[PDB]
């Protein structure tokens, strides 16, 4: 469940099957977006996950696997910002905020894609009978 | 102050719950219990050796006498003031570094005095096995200490040697031709049928424990449990918080365990190394001087003065031997009270500053009132406490009771801090 | 697996079954890349760009204008076309501060527009992701009430009202709103 | 203490497989001691340690609780919680693998489906009869995980599928009356459509109800209606703060029966609402509600098991939308007002049956419940709201909603 | 770094070590 | 002198325990120290037999 694994299949085809030069910006800065949102989570994450923890009802390794992926997100990103320093140069100054917009912009955009499915599930929970105009025929 | 690589327990992430607490205290003193009756391979002190939890011809030859012996060591030096999470972590792995090779030395010590001799496979054999025995004991000292169990495992080791002496002082199923005084009682008021003659001849039993003794120990043992009910209570309000109003209560034995304890072992060391030099060397003006021994007892010497009294027999017939004794044996307690208080970090000074981080302040008294009431009652308190413990135990050594004179109070002590503690956590 | 078109510029999976994140994440890597051959400049800035604000302006206007026409369908129609646009044509590497604010305003109205014209359900829809993604007033609970009372759900509509009455414990129809929904709700039981 | 109407009810609706289920779960020396302590300590020890050691605090694995954290840590807010998603959270039990180590965890999914849809699996009742019986401690651990991230969404999820599973019937508009005992869905469900629960079903007369639900049989309509008219329905008389150096809420709720007219509030004699002070109780005052009777056995023919019921209480902010603390479960309430000694106090009659005489305002018993507020007064000086919510766990019944705010004046 | 269960058998372990030396020595002697 | 000056002002400032708060205290000091005995009488006389079959 990561959008790490595709940015390298992309460039494993770009390695033989002539694919556009810009199709890997693309995927890198959708790699850096994810980084991102995934840091955010969990620098908001930690407290509560902590507090569970010393009232005892995680358990032990559960805290350690955190404590690891927390530094293992962050190499994520600077490898990831590496990349893309070779990528185009003097090109860092400007990632990171490009970034930090796509973020949030992107989730935005997807929540709001959402409810073109969310719509139906009130009406199979409620039983509702709507005709077409959206309005109701009791 | 060095670097430390040194095996270790680690301690519990989480608080431990109390059922968990209580297996694990259970078990271990059953291991212990088990590792004190087998005996060694390659095969007198009565008062110490039952005071220091070791019996001898048995694995458990050394005991706790090594680190009881370390932790005088320490007080000693924290007494001259020759002395931050830091500092706890050097203190602690210089204990155990003291402890370690104290052991090593004491090995050699008993292998060199013992009545096996000299006539050197097996010897070396014999000090790995005593080596390997002490070790173990430490590190389970250690890991009762780290959270696993209720208290320190130095105090309820010896406090269980010395209960199941007293349960077999008691209740002895070998018999001679019984060594239990119930037994042999309850035997000889059926098969004499004389009961004015069967009395007269049980009760004072010269050759082995009566029921006299008996009923001496259990008097001074019921004695010496209410005086511990003792304390004294001062209230407390808050401040930052209001509405929170509280009772901090200070009890008459500050340290109710250490000082006797510490008493003995410097009384063992003492007794050991004097007993080790007048046999070494025949005739010395300073050997002599530091004691003879002839029938096997110490006499005219300075171990004459510090060895305990008998029964009320030797008392009477020398008076200035009883007074120095006594004084002796108040003084060193009435000592190390006050100087165990420090170094325990049980100070006035860091209760009081306790009390400045929690804000709880004497509704009746000012600010610095506080302070200067603590160094008025916590030292004054300690100070009592270590003499009257003394006292105790020379009180019911005269008493003379089946088994040591301060091995009773030890009991009572060390069984109603578990209590205590037991009842404070609950459950 | 996937495959890359050639002419299109577009990634697309060829694989019968792909799970849903694996989707998503295609989707967003072809927007991303659609946008970035339309935009030209090797360095781009989070700049907001101006032609589409101006076009998005201009149909928001024409679907408004219908207003004063008392025309109430199409303009709602022609209020849905630019809220697709400003959420289809405006690249994700633009500003967030910019585009936030301009998808609410226009929201608010087609919500008010839908609301007047009769769809509910809609409406409720729109209003839940309005207050959910980070705007709570006074003007948003009382139209979230009403619709939940108009198509018969009474318990949620008790606990919205008082939701909003404790944020603005002086308003005028918010009691009003509740005094009727306990009403209702003492008749859906008693 | 807390007379119990259904343990004679229970056992005579249940099916025969459930209560069969419900029924069925020299030298010798040396070597001797050499065996038990070289063979029996360490090893039991062992066992006993790693046993005590996996398991978590409130009572489920390590590897289910990692589960739950792993599935509320990576939750779209897009996505709506309905009692499916929970339901598929808990196929993925590890608790549910070490009783039958072959079944795939799409299995345990249609199991449990086949179970809230009152359908058959055919082959495996004795596997889904210990699945249904295990998941309730599955159920508390998810609802107390979810109460620790801040989610109240998923809170309000689990405790209505725990609802569902107890009283094994899916859940929809009008549930609250299909949960009864016989009921043929096939003809209430199409012939009325404004009969949505117990108090406009009470709003009838006695034979109507029969004709609705289309049962008509006497001997069986007289214990539906007992049935119907045993839930509680709770209602709330007092509710507010109180300050001492924990501030903690006090409710005065009054358990009542779904079919007793609406009484005045200020009938009530004020007596019964207030709270004796002294130094016992200043000292500890939820000593007052630790004492108060036992509740009586639900009436689940389909559950497993056997269960007393309870409140699961949780209280939450209404400034953003939080739960800020873990959900107190209340278990002591007097269920006194219940009893068939006041049955003249009936809804059709339409007398005012306040004014009668067995009416005796000093015979009702108004129950209470206090939750510790568990947080620190705030340092600002002005208006606080919260949200406190008693929801039932084993029926349909009515439950609680209030808003009540802390107004700290200093 | 020592586990609880590590003393445990390290403790069970050595008085096993010696009960064996002292059957060892014993049928040593009688054997022989 | 001054030690038991203060000794004694020490003494009389204590407060003195109740009788049945002292019943309590013995009942549970006597469960635990006939539970600690019992341990230890089981574990000697259980190891008499063992020790004089191995030496």
């Amino acid at each position: 469940n990561d959008a790490h694994d595709l940015y390298f299949q992309i460039k494993e085809m770009s390695e033989n099957e002539k694919i556009h030069e810009k199709v890997l910006k693309a995927a890198l800065l959708n790699r850096g977006a994810e980084s991102v949102r995934r840091s955010l989570k969990l620098k908001e994450l930690a407290p509560q996950i902590n507090l569970l923890y010393k009232n005892g009802s995680i358990g032990e390794d559960y805290w350690k696997r955190f404590e690891t992926e927390v530094k293992l997100i962050e190499l994520e990103f600077k490898d990831t910002l590496q990349e893309a320093e070779r990528l185009q140069p003097g090109w860092v100054q400007l990632f990171v905020m490009v970034c930090k917009e796509i973020c949030f912009n992107q989730a935005l955009s997807r929540r709001y894609q959402s409810i073109l499915k969310r719509k139906e599930v009130c009406i199979k929970e409620w039983e509702l009978k709507i005709n077409n105009d959206g309005r109701l025929v009791n | 102050p060095f670097e430390s690589f040194l095996p270790e327990v680690i301690a519990p992430e989480r608080k431990v719950p109390y059922n968990q607490k209580l297996i694990w205290t259970g078990v271990s003193l059953l291991i212990f219990l088990i590792l004190g009756q087998i005996p060694l391979y390659g095969i007198p002190l009565y008062w110490l050796r039952a005071m220091l939890a070791s019996n001898r011809g048995t694995l458990l030859e050394l005991g706790v006498s090594p680190i009881i012996t370390s932790s005088m060591i320490f007080q000693f030096l924290q007494g001259t003031q020759l002395l931050s999470k830091q500092d706890r972590e050097l203190f602690q792995i210089a204990q155990k570094v003291c402890a370690i090779i104290l052991i090593l030395g004491q090995a050699l010590v008993v292998v060199m005095t013992g009545n096996y001799g000299a006539p050197l496979p097996i010897c070396l054999l014999l000090i790995f096995q005593l080596m390997f025995a002490s070790l173990i004991v430490m590190l389970l000292d250690e890991l009762l200490s780290k959270g696993y169990g209720l208290g320190s495992g130095i105090s309820l080791f010896t406090a269980t040697n010395i209960a199941e002496q007293i349960f077999w002082r008691a209740f002895a199923p070998t018999t001679v031709n019984f060594e239990g005084a119930v037994i042999a009682f309850f035997h000889l008021l059926a098969v004499r049928k004389d009961k004015k003659r069967a009395l007269v001849e049980a009760f004072y039993r010269t050759n082995l424990p009566n029921m006299f003794q008996v009923l001496m120990t259990v008097a001074i043992f019921l004695f010496v449990l209410y005086l511990q009910g003792f304390r004294y209570e001062l209230p407390i309000r808050s401040t930052k918080v209001r509405g929170q109003i509280g009772i901090y209560p200070i009890k008459l034995f500050y340290t109710s365990n250490t000082p006797i304890m510490l008493q003995s072992a410097l009384t063992s060391n003492i007794f050991l190394i004097s007993q080790i030099l007048f046999q070494k060397y025949p005739t010395n003006p300073l050997i002599r001087l530091i004691g003879v021994w002839g029938i096997q007892m110490a006499l005219s010497g300075l171990a004459y003065y510090i060895q305990p009294l008998m029964s009320l027999s030797e008392a009477l017939l020398d008076p200035i031997k009883t007074i120095v004794y006594i004084t002796f044996v108040l003084g060193s307690c009435a000592v190390f009270s006050k100087t165990w208080i420090e170094i325990s970090g049980t100070s006035p000074r860091d209760i009081a500053k306790q009390f400045k981080d929690q804000g709880m302040v004497i509704n009746g008294k000012r600010e610095t009132s506080i302070y200067r009431e603590l160094k008025k009652i916590i030292p004054t308190a300690a100070a009592f406490g270590g003499a009257t413990i003394g006292a105790l135990s020379v009180g019911s050594d005269l008493l003379g009771t089946l088994g040591s004179g301060a091995s009773i109070l030890m009991a009572t002590t060390t069984i109603y801090g578990y209590y205590e503690a037991a009842a404070k956590e609950g459950g | 697996t996937l495959e890359y078109n050639a002419n299109s510029k577009l990634i697309t999976a060829s694989d019968a079954v792909v799970a849903l994140s694996t989707e998503t994440n295609i989707d967003q890597i072809n927007v991303l890349t659609t946008s970035l051959i339309g935009e030209t400049n090797p360095n781009f800035t989070p700049q907001p760009n101006e032609a589409l604000s101006k076009m998005i302006k201009g149909l928001f206007e024409s679907g408004m204008k219908n207003l004063q026409q008392k025309k109430l369908n199409e303009a709602l129609k022609n209020v849905s076309l630019a809220i697709e646009m400003a959420q289809r044509k405006r690249a994700p590497w633009e500003a967030f501060a910019i585009q936030l604010p301009e998808l609410h305003f226009m929201l608010r109205s087609k919500i008010d527009l839908c609301l007047i014209l009769g769809k509910h359900l809609e409406a409720l829809q729109d209003l839940d992701f309005l207050l959910g993604t980070g705007l709570i007033q006074p003007d948003v609970f009382v139209r979230k009430a009403d619709c939940l009372l108009k198509l018969r759900q009474w318990e949620e509509a008790r606990a919205t009202c008082e939701r909003g009455l404790a944020l603005a414990p002086e308003d005028m129809k918010l009691r009003a709103l509740l005094i009727e929904t306990a009403r209702n709700l003492a008749e859906y039981n008693g | 203490f807390n007379e119990e109407v259904f343990k004679n009810l229970n056992e005579e609706y249940t099916s025969d497989e459930i209560k069969q289920f419900r029924r069925k779960f020299s030298p010798l020396l040396v070597v001797c001691y050499v065996a038990l302590l070289g063979l029996i300590l360490p090893y039991f020890v062992s066992r006993w340690w790693a046993r005590t050691q996996s398991y978590t605090k409130k009572g489920i694995h390590n590897v289910t609780a990692s589960n739950f954290v792993s599935n509320l840590v990576n939750y779209k807010p897009s996505e709506i919680v309905t009692t499916d998603l929970i339901l598929h959270w808990l196929s993925f039990a590890h608790e549910f693998k070490q009783f039958f180590p072959d079944l795939q965890p799409t299995d345990f999914e249609k199991l449990l489906q086949d179970h809230i849809n009152r359908r058959d699996s055919g082959k495996l009742n004795n596997a889904k009869f210990r699945i249904v019986a295990k998941c309730h401690s599955l159920l508390h651990g998810l609802l107390d995980i979810a109460c620790g991230f801040r989610n109240l969404d998923i809170a309000l999820g689990a405790i209505n599928t725990f609802k569902c599973i107890v009283q094994a019937v899916p859940l929809t508009p009008n549930c609250q009356i299909l949960q009864l005992p016989n009921v043929d869905k096939e003809h209430f469900i199409t012939k009325t459509g404004d009969i949505h629960t117990l108090g406009k079903l009470f709003t009838l007369e006695d034979a109507k109800i029969g004709e609705v639900l289309g049962i008509k049989d006497q001997a069986k309509l007289n214990e539906t209606l007992r049935v119907a008219s045993h839930i509680p329905n709770l209602k709330i008389i007092k509710a507010d703060f109180l300050v001492p150096g924990r501030p903690y809420i006090s409710l005065k709720v009054l358990v009542r029966s779904a079919k007793q007219p609406l009484i005045p509030t200020s009938l009530i004699p004020e007596e019964n609402l207030t709270e004796p002070q002294d130094s016992e109780s200043q000292r500890d005052p939820f000593a007052m509600m630790s004492k108060q009777p036992l509740v009586p056995y639900s009436f689940a023919p389909f559950f497993p098991t056997k269960r007393r019921g309870s409140w699961c209480c949780l209280v939450s902010s209404q400034k953003d939308g939080k739960i800020l603390q873990t959900p107190i479960i209340i278990e002591k309430l007097s269920y006194k007002n219940l009893n068939d000694d006041k049955d003249f106090f009936d809804k059709r009659i339409k007398m005012d049956l306040t004014k009668h005489e067995k009416f005796d305002i000093n015979d009702w018993e108004i129950g209470t419940i206090k939750i510790p507020l568990g947080q620190p007064a705030p340092e600002t000086v002005g208006d606080f709201f919260f949200r406190v919510i008693v929801k039932s766990t084993d029926y349909f019944t009515t439950d609680l909603d209030i808003t009540m705010n802390m107004k700290v004046r200093d | 770094r020592v586990d609880p269960l590590v003393v445990l058998f390290l403790a069970v372990g050595f008085i096993f070590s010696v009960v064996a030396l002292h059957v060892i020595s014993k049928v040593a002697g009688k054997l022989f | 002198v001054e030690f038991v000056r203060e000794g004694t002002q020490f003494l009389a400032k204590c407060k003195k325990p109740d009788l049945k708060e002292y019943t309590k205290i013995v009942k549970a000091v006597g469960i635990g120290f006939i539970a600690v005995g019992i341990i230890g009488y089981a574990i000697k006389l259980i190891h008499i037999p063992i020790r004089y079959v191995i030496v």
